């Protein structure tokens, strides 16, 4: 597999690829990388691609919270798309290190949470979810300097944000051009 | 003719476990041609089915309200869910079940319009919370029990017997077996 | 007209290996619309049946109960598990069977409202007690066998001969072979 | 006959969960039928159903216009989407709704002429907006609400009661419920 | 009317490939019918068929036995394994064969309930020995050879010819054919 | 009878979504059929439809400019590609369209004797261009627009609506909507 | 009753899409009852296929020439393959085609009893030879082409207009259209 | 295949990663991982990360007989759900050792058992079943340090837990951020 | 797998091959391997070869950034199809290093972006389809040298060039002969 | 995979096998494995063995070119079928190292391009075809030393070549004996 | 693989195998596999090892030219079936090297072609086929020893020969016995 191989050897350069989904199985995958970059040497960062439409809310957390404890800075790029869980990730990077490309697209959005199980067990996810979201707006408003008033209007509606208004906004730091 | 059909001429709808939206309709067809036959005669409806959507059982039930000539409901077998809302539904006096009959409580499952909204979660939670207020207003204007008694039950799956479906306010009597030997 | 259209004209049903919910609302079907036709005159009813949901042969056998008519039974080929409570429910002095008929007691499989709690475990054997509980119950009320001696059987797959069935209570007659040479 | 057959000799169109285009031709032909047959008596439509495809949804409408006998509607259970806009299409005075019944104003899906034009993107946006242009139009004309309102409205999926359903124009009454004890 | 359905006026059964229990159904249905309509004429069964499950295949035995009518039955192609036994139960005098008609002595294959038992081998090996002995029984029966015979040719796949299966006891006359030129 | 056959017996051929070439079959043998019956009376035929093959749906334009009877043609809905041809194909002074109606002007798909040949690129492409003659030829005798006029519509997927439809030359009338209240 | 029965019963075959062994056999049948019907009056054959298998096609043919009754042909879209055999065998001075007809002559697939034969190589060349010599044959002997002729043409896939099949031998006349206005 | 390839040098750094199910297939393949790495080097913890919603109670228990019987500290992290049999074996890590993320959810509920065989066979898995949830009742409330009937009055409940209360509760002793 | 063992060797020699779809997953695979080449030895070229249909909009932007911002020439090679997204991609290789064999065919158009979700979100996509198309026409016809009208009246045209044309045009600087 | 196994073993040798299609993916794989042996070793010959029914005419091109551009000779080798591509690249190999096996079969004649797309879109790629076989006539007369109106002649019929018919026509220049 | 692993280690001790079908693909993997040995060392002996039910003819003949061109003696076993191609090929190992083990089954007989394509192919196919098949008849007559009315007379029937008869009719040198 040429696609695994060419993800080893830039593991190996500390950097990790985020391309699709956020479900849980890409979670576990992302959470396991993070944790061993960090283990191998914790005094070099990590550098983080995203291009993904985004996914479950709690697949997002699960890696936000490893990308917090991992003892290194971790850097994060927009090199295509930041949206969703997405965009919470590439927002999350340190600050200094959130870069986007010029043709990069963050959607600053709300995941659906997902609907499963019985009448009896839906009306309770939707309370676990209105939970994670609330704290997801608030890490939002932190991770942009925005009150958290602007990110629910803004998240509530389908906003896309171009590279340049993504920087204005503050989820990104720098634009890279060359 | 097959029964069913004779059923049908002597003015009885039976519901059985083809309760799709789909069928709801037919249900319903049946409901709006029986009353115009004869406005003035009972229709029998039995009841053996494993609940059944929501939102088109809550059709059935305002066409049975809406219409003039009495219905009467039979429990044979299984009111589970939502068909024990249309076996409440029958004139009072007219509710009848027989003795191996068992009537569930339940939450109304998730159905109708949920084609694909974006926040299907909060969506959908919402659906369910607006049935499940359906289904318990319905069964108190019908049984006498207050709406938030019918939730603690529902909540529990309560399945109640022909005769606890007396007590509950669905059933007017338990009808009895006839043994010749 | 076909066979079974020529056996319902002369009051004659005929339970087959059809054992599912869907069907059992049809052999309820026909016992309404022979008991309306004429309320005195005798209904057979043929079993050859690997068994079925019990659930819904609990409803057919409330059915039978509540039919002011004679409701006779003959077992041809099977009258498995659940067939077995239908058959011992007809008419006593008109339970009947071929030679060469076997009778199952088996405890009833599961089936009927099973669809999806999350205690499957618990719920779906707390149904099966309450369903072998009915049909050990039901048996003794149309065997004269105490529902303990039926449990004893029950749970070791007792299969009867149409001889042994009458032994057990079930059939009140084993049917002769008519040789014409 | 069976009902739906014996509600067309009442002439009664029933419009249920059948919302295919090729469905939509056989509601078509049941209003060119039921004209000719008596041009001045009046057709009622019943709808139960979740939308459908816009396009033959608006074919439905011309055709309903265009009929000379007058058209009544009877919302039973749901009128979502596009269902909403034959509910309105019914003749002033004759639009009515059953109390359980939800009429949910909805973008039109995507659907019609779709066969696979290489700039499906740019095409189908166009066709959305024209699609969403038709029922704000339309709905505009049988309510007598802004198409801008309208569009607030549908771009929020809102959903109305059968009450809220006369205070927006496509209801002009309520139904009773006929309770007899 | 097409032909099964003339043949049945003219009181002929046609038994065919379809040997599954719910078409022995068919045949005892057809058997019952025929003997009310006329009790003191002969039903012709026609039989050409690759055997069946040897269960239902009983059940259709024990129904000739019972019934009043002779029956005859003729061998057309295949008697195979169970279907010799029905072709041996015709009333003795009249059991036919045309000349290529062959029937095929073998051991029952496994059918009938065989659900899902736990110890399927020691069981349904038990059910093997239980059919095996009463195909071997019921042809001694109708055959007049001994059971042990029966047996010793059964483990052997004997396939008899028209005229062996008269030296057999299965068959009392080979149909001759009638060349005109 | 239902409708579609009760619009047969009024002379009206309803064509649909079926536009397979197997389907093209049945509406030329309705106009044949409806001719016989009557070579004096018109014959109407709806269309809703997304084109279809091409072949076939010249097959159906040759039999329609063949029959005696005059052919009006109503659009209802749709009337993608090939099937404005069949529309502008009705006799002068009849065709008609209501107001939602859109004529959909394409080039024709690939589709008829195209079961393999080698050189398919060469083959089809050469098919291509003259289907494509043909429907711009076709339309030019009954639009009065120049062949290359049409060309250079087909080419870009325009779009007519009911109105444009006459200005184009498809449609003498847009039917008006018969409001009475 | 449909068309197609209102064709049969004007002694008109409409041969279509379904070109099967299996639906030879309904052209043959339909012939051979048209003829015993009144053998003195025309069949209308009305063909618009895509060939088909040639063994069964050449059954048809024959069965045409066998037939006392004048068979006339009409070819309505296409006449691929093996059906412009058909076409050409009607009887001379009767082989007709409306102006967009194409007949296709290609040479015949392979088809019929190619059930497996080991070397299937050199046999199903050999059937295809002795196809393509019967299809050359036939037209030959209706068209008034020498075979040598024919084969040239076949080989090449040509494809006649209406005309060209007058100049060809397959028609004798192309049907004028009858424009009313 | 990355995604195995990133787990195998991971347990070189001794750490296990749970991520789905808990069905008799995932019990085995951790019983066989804590089993390799103990034997490995008896000296030194296991780090064990959690994310998954819980499964089969068979299969947990045997997972957690393993944790003990392997002769080494086993540190035990929610960095997602700890749900049922995933809670179970968060709260069975050694004390001191068990950590949650700060957005990491834990539910304390229990496995369904599961139907399985003819009515005669079910009757009596229910008491298999019954049985070792009243162990796994025992178990929790010996980990958190509650009275069994809370653990009772809460199991048979769908109630979530925060990271917070969680720690509150007794499931986790330390909640890690950075 | 010969394919994936060939595509390493090559890998190893700085040349990276587009052979079809520009998709996101492709799109992804190709920015990661940009990103190793770049980081194993950034003083030396990389060569691309297209032979290949395109694709959506997004996927050629993400492959587009990475080769810009990689700190590298980048040589791009037609060596059969680049349409589309395929020769945004064979005319953004830097200049005097875009090549063409004599039989590759270049088609300039558009991609059609694709329509997915309800009619509310198809009515969104398109917006930001034509957003991404307009900033596709600018680099087209800085890259080729022309006029934007003249980009947009041949890319809105299924107007193949030959390679001899597309050197003319400017999609590339030299035709490979041997 | 003992195939593959071969295959590499067998490039290291400078042995390339063409056995089937000439698709779009056939023709990538192939002009890989020219473009990296020539980049391992440009001052030797590489060997092409044949053995394919053939394919898609554009895929042809792309083979064709990379053996001419790569810089070394290439001989070519018909070991059964070089049919229409197969003999397209049979015959371009380099001169006096064209072979043929006694037994193979050569066998002029066209793709037939395919059909694809909207009856708009196959009506242009009818033109783009007509164009590429053009080409393909002109390149099969100069590999042959026939005048174009044989080619065509023999192209547009079909005419299958025994090896030693293919020697005198001139697609091979040896045949293999030993 | 232990399938592929043994067969490695054979293809080292320069046996190779042919167990099924002698179809297109098993004709390229087998030349692939001569070449390679041949190249590797070309003083020395290959082993084929034949149990196989033969297949299409021209597949045959594809490895039957490689196995002439290598230059290295073959040696031919019957090991089971030398049915059709397989028996060609038997026989056409050396001479002095043909063998047969004492329970294998030699059915010299015909492949059937195969027919594919329009009537106009089939009958085309069928001329090639009468083509080899006579060659096959005339190389089988040279092989054995036979006049070819012999060869024609036998293999137009299902002939089985026992190896003992298939040495005497010159198929096999020698049988194998120990």
């Amino acid at each position: 597999s040429l696609t695994d191989s060419v993800y080893e050897r830039l593991l190996s350069e500390r950097i990790i690829f985020l391309g699709s989904e956020v479900n849980d199985e890409i979670a576990n995958r992302l959470c396991a990388q993070i944790l061993l970059l960090a283990a191998e040497d914790a005094s070099k960062d990590i550098s983080l691609y995203i291009n993904s439409p985004g996914g479950s809310i709690s697949a997002g957390m699960a890696i936000y919270d490893t990308m917090v404890l991992a003892p290194c800075d971790i850097a994060t790029y927009a090199m295509g798309m930041a949206a969703s869980m997405g965009e919470f990730l590439l927002a999350a990077g340190t600050k200094g290190k959130r870069y986007a490309l010029p043709h990069a697209r963050i959607l600053m959005h709300q995941p659906l949470g997902g609907v499963t199980g019985s009448a009896a067990d839906i009306a309770i996810q939707a309370e676990q979810f209105a939970v994670i979201k609330k704290e997801m707006f608030r890490l939002n408003a932190e991770f942009t300097g925005q009150p958290i008033e602007r990110i629910e209007a803004d998240s509530d509606r389908d906003r896309w944000f171009t590279a340049a208004e993504a920087l204005e906004y503050g989820f990104v730091d720098h634009i890279i051009t060359r | 003719s097959n029964p069913y059909n004779k059923l049908f001429e002597e003015r009885i709808i039976f519901l059985g476990v083809q309760v799709d939206d789909a069928s709801a309709n037919d249900i319903m067809a049946q409901l709006l041609v029986l009353e115009s036959l004869d406005p003035d005669r009972d229709i029998t409806m039995y009841i053996n089915s494993p609940g059944g959507g929501f939102t088109s059982l809550m059709a059935i039930y305002d066409t049975m309200q809406y219409v003039r000539a009495d219905i009467q409901t039979v429990c044979l077998g299984q009111a589970a869910s939502a068909a024990a809302v249309l076996l409440a539904a029958g004139t009072p006096g007219k509710r009848m079940a027989l003795p191996n009959a068992r009537v569930l409580i339940h939450q109304p499952s998730l159905s109708g319009v949920i084609q694909g909204q974006f926040s299907d979660l909060e969506i959908q939670a919402a659906e369910i919370e607006r049935m499940r207020t359906l289904m318990e207003t319905t069964l108190a204007r019908h049984t006498g029990k207050d709406a938030g008694v019918i939730r603690k039950d529902t909540d529990r799956d309560k399945i109640l017997t022909a005769e606890e479906a007396k007590d509950y306010g669905i059933i007017d009597t338990v009808l009895e077996y006839r043994k010749l030997s």
